[PDB]
Formats: structure tokens, C-alpha cells, sequence
């Protein structure tokens, strides 16, 4: 649900809008809450009076669980115990605090009530914001190696800079230790895990001399795929120019660089006016029934089977469509008038449609 | 494309019903209501006969198409 | 709920009447009743019966 | 609103506005549950 451990724990020992926020109560009760007003003014007695009790004398509360619940569930939440754990070191916590009560406690408790929720806050945000354990652990690497390369120092220098910024740049990256190696797993939990100290050891022998060798593929199995790898994870670091070019170190980063590039790019990019309305239909489909029951089985002519039609509306619907039925009926007498077969045609035909023009 | 007009309209308003309602049963988990809720050697005749008119016909609360009758409390075997 | 459902004024509950006329045939019968409501109460027909 | 009513809680407790009803011997029934 929620991180804040106070936010977290008071859903958990609370009750909903009681006498615990006195003025939101006291508001509602006598007229003041605009939402809904009179709302209190007519509830049963009890209920009436029993809130009125409470709200003039309150009733004191012992707050020991509540806070006690907070450490507990901000421990929970910061990997200090399982919750198992938490269940149990939560009545263990309530013992201790019950066999050694004092004001003094109270105070202190809600002193470290204030420090767990700082602590929760603090942890989530260093972890979100690029675990310094692990550039810690790179800067003990880099004093383990070197730093003087014989031949070429600039494309040395700077690739150190781009792998710290590397590592700095994206939180979840783990830089560690675990034989006499330092290693750099992209994320917990993932693949591509690079033997830092035997890529550095390869990579050392390439610095200052593959450029003039990099149009040539002989010395090219020199690298070894764990450096190629380790090569691959800065292509987007390093950018142009921060390695010299027309190195072999420099000719596969720009390729890497160009790759990754085109590719990013790419996936961000990814991937008659007028007609009548349902009223009217009906309207016209019943005309179109009554004209054609008044005109056939009672051979009546068709100005006077119009005229029979309408009167026999329901009126407020008659009212309502007013005007539209007055066109209609006008169209219809003129076209009667005019051409019979077209108005033969139209007054027995389902899916007829006025023309346009008619509007 | 409204299909309203072809339901049964229960005054300016049509009848549509609830869409949470789509078939699913298997052997267990699945229970549907309306349950199986039911020369004498013995000579009473009344109670007997009555007891025949019972078996004949039936009893029970979600029966509520239409009304339940008049004054009001919500009661079980639901 | 307590306020507005049951008045404290005396009211009764059952009223008898009685018939004020009822004329008597060979075959059939017939009786007059004054059915007469409170001023400030509703009656519901259904619970009418002879 | 209305204070007239049992309150099962502090929020009243009120039926359907749509209660109010009908039936025909005729199969003008024959119709559905209250579910």
C-alpha cells in the first residue's frame, strides 16, 4: 500500500472518522460541514447523544500500540526481520515496553517513530538513487589496478571516467567482490556479469597501440569475450571523441555506439449532411405505417390519409417534434401532389431515406 | 449500433439486464440456488393428505420475482 | 429511529364500527357503514374487513 | 432524506428508488429474481 511506515501502520489501528480528529466532528455535528448539512440534525437519539457525550468530555487513549506497531512495521519494511518475524518481534516489543514503562519511554518512542520513518524515506531513495556500495567498491578496485599505462594514457584515463560514470549513472548496478576479482553484474537478478579484474588484466596489453593495428584482424582475437562485453555495456558512455578513433578499442566502441543508437531511436518511435436521429426514425417508420394502413385498407386519398395520420400522434411527442414532422408531412403532401409514384414508393418502402435536398 | 430498443422497456427505460451474468459451473465450487429442498399402515388421513398437498408445490426467499407481500423483514435460505 | 414515526397522542390502534343501517331481504342482505378516519391518520383498506 | 428510518449503521438504511410495483395474472409476468 503505502511506504510512509506512519501512513502504512495507521490504517491498521484506527477507526473512521471518530472522536481522534475532534474538529472535523465537532464541525459536522452542529452545522457547520457544508457537503451535506442537517445530516446529524436527523439521527436517532442515541446515536445523537452518545456522539454529543463524546464530543464535550473525550475519552483519553493509549497510544503504546499504535506507535509500537509503527517501529515494527518500518523494521518490516526495511528488511530488518521477516514478517513471521515481524508478528512475533511485534508482542515481543509490546513486552518490553509494558515491563519497563515510563514517560520517559513514551518520549523516547516517539523520537524513533520519527527516526524509522526518516530511515524507511532515506533507504528508499538511496536505492533509487545509485547504491554508493558499489562505487565504493569500484574506487577500491581502481586502486587495486594501475594507474600508468606504458603505451597511450589518454584512451586509459578515459575510459576509467566513462566505466565510474557508467556505474554512477544507472542504480540497480552492482559492483563487488567475491574471490580475489571485481565483478559488475548489470542488475540483481541479471545476466551479463563482466570479470572486471581479467577484462582491466586483457585490456591493459591494448591501450596505446591497436590504433594503427585496428584496419588488420591479427591481433584481433586478443580480446577476449569478457572484455567484449565489457566494451558493449559503455557503448552508450564514452561517446565520440572520448576515445581517440581509428583504435581498435575506439573502432569497436563507435560501432557498438552507432548500433545501440539506431536501435533506441527506433523503439521510441514504435507504431449526406445530414441524417436523423433515432426519435426521428421512429417517427418516420410509424408515418410510414399509418399512411400505408390508412391508404390501403381504407382507400381514403392521400392528403386526407396524412391528415388522419397526424392528428393521431401522441401530443407530446407531437409538440416535441414540431417542426420536423411539419416538413415531413409537407414534404410528403407535395410529392403526392407531384409524383405519385415516388411517393408510393416512399411511403412502402422500408429503408427509405429523406433525399437530401430535403433539408 | 444501440441495441436498448429491442429489450423490454420497463417505462421510458429499458430492461437490461446485469452483464455479470455469463454461465460457469464444474464439479465443485459451482452451486446454483433452488435446492432440493424436500394401504397405510398407518390410518391418520389428515395429516397425511396434507402432507401430500405439500409435497406438491414449493417454498423459498430468492423467489422474489415479483413481490415478496407487504410489511417487511429480510430474512434466510437464501 | 425515534422522532417522526409513531405520534404520542392518544390513538387507537383497532376501531370497531358499528353498522348505522341494515335492511333485511327474503334472499339477500345489505348494512351501511360510516367509515370514518383520524384527522391526522391513513387507514390502509387492506386491513378493513367485516 | 429521511430520519424515519432504521439505521443498521450511522448511514440509513433505504431500498431501491425503483420499488414501487406490478403483476397481471396473464404471464404479464413470468419475469426474472431480485438478485
Amino acid at each position: 500500500t503505502d511506504p510512509a511506515v506512519r501512513a502504512a501502520l495507521q490504517s491498521q489501528p484506527s477507526g473512521l472518522n471518530s472522536t481522534d480528529d475532534w474538529r472535523q466532528v465537532m464541525d459536522r455535528i452542529m452545522s457547520l460541514t457544508a457537503r451535506n448539512p442537517d445530516a446529524f440534525r436527523q439521527q436517532p437519539q442515541a446515536n445523537r447523544l452518545s456522539a454529543i457525550l463524546e464530543a464535550v468530555v473525550p475519552a483519553r487513549a493509549n497510544p503504546t500500540h499504535e506507535k509500537v506497531l509503527a517501529i515494527v512495521n518500518a523494521l518490516a519494511e526495511n528488511r530488518a526481520i521477516r514478517p513471521d518475524e515481524a508478528g512475533l518481534v511485534y508482542d515481543a516489543l509490546l513486552q518490553r515496553v509494558a515491563r519497563y514503562n515510563s514517560g520517559n519511554v513514551q518520549t523516547n518512542l516517539d523520537r524513533l517513530v520519527g527516526d524509522v520513518r526518516e530511515a524507511v524515506a532515506q533507504r528508499e531513495r538511496a536505492q533509487q538513487q545509485g547504491n554508493l556500495g558499489s562505487m565504493v567498491a569500484l574506487n577500491a578496485f581502481l586502486s587495486t589496478q594501475p594507474a600508468n599505462v606504458p603505451r597511450g594514457q589518454e584512451d586509459y584515463t578515459n575510459f576509467v571516467s566513462a566505466l565510474r560514470l557508467m556505474v554512477t549513472e544507472t542504480p540497480q548496478s552492482e559492483v563487488y567482490q567475491s574471490g580475489p576479482d571485481y565483478f559488475f553484474q548489470t542488475s540483481r537478478q541479471g545476466l551479463q556479469t563482466v570479470n572486471l579484474s581479467q577484462a582491466f588484466k586483457n585490456l591493459q596489453g591494448l591501450w596505446g597501440v591497436r590504433a594503427p593495428t585496428g584496419d588488420r584482424a591479427t591481433v584481433s582475437s586478443l580480446l577476449t569475450p569478457n572484455s567484449r562485453l565489457l566494451l558493449l555495456l559503455i557503448a552508450p558512455f564514452t561517446d565520440s571523441g572520448s576515445v581517440s578513433r581509428d583504435t581498435y578499442l575506439g573502432h569497436l566502441l563507435t560501432l557498438y555506439r552507432e548500433a545501440i543508437g539506431q536501435a533506441h531511436v527506433d523503439e521510441h518511435t514504435f507504431q449526406s449532411l445530414h441524417s436523423l436521429n433515432s426519435e426521428e426514425e421512429r417517427i418516420l417508420r410509424y408515418v410510414q405505417q399509418s399512411v400505408s394502413l390508412n391508404l390501403m385498407r381504407d382507400g381514403v386519398t392521400p392528403s386526407v390519409a396524412l391528415d388522419m395520420t397526424a392528428r393521431n400522434m401522441e401530443p407530446g411527442m407531437y409538440a416535441s417534434n414540431r417542426p420536423f414532422i411539419n416538413r415531413l408531412m409537407d414534404y410528403l403532401h407535395r410529392a403526392a401532389a407531384v409524383n405519385p409514384e415516388y411517393f408510393t414508393n416512399a411511403i412502402l418502402n422500408p429503408h427509405w431515406l429523406p433525399p437530401p435536398g430535403f433539408y | 449500433i444501440n441495441f436498448a430498443s429491442l429489450a423490454p422497456r420497463h417505462g421510458s427505460r429499458p430492461f437490461m439486464g446485469n452483464w455479470q451474468d455469463i454461465g460457469t459451473s464444474n464439479m465443485s465450487g459451482g452451486a446454483f440456488s433452488w435446492g432440493s429442498l424436500w394401504k397405510a399402515w398407518n390410518s391418520s388421513t389428515g395429516q397425511m393428505l396434507r402432507d401430500k398437498l405439500k409435497e406438491q408445490n414449493f417454498q423459498q426467499k430468492v423467489v422474489d420475482g415479483l413481490a415478496s407481500g407487504i410489511s417487511g423483514v429480510v430474512d434466510l435460505a437464501n | 429511529p425515534t422522532h417522526d414515526v409513531t405520534t404520542d397522542r392518544s390513538q387507537r390502534l383497532t376501531l370497531r364500527f358499528i353498522p348505522v343501517d341494515r335492511e333485511d331481504t327474503a334472499y339477500s342482505y345489505k348494512a351501511r357503514f360510516t367509515l370514518a378516519v383520524g384527522d391526522n391518520r391513513v387507514l390502509d383498506m387492506a386491513s378493513t374487513y367485516f
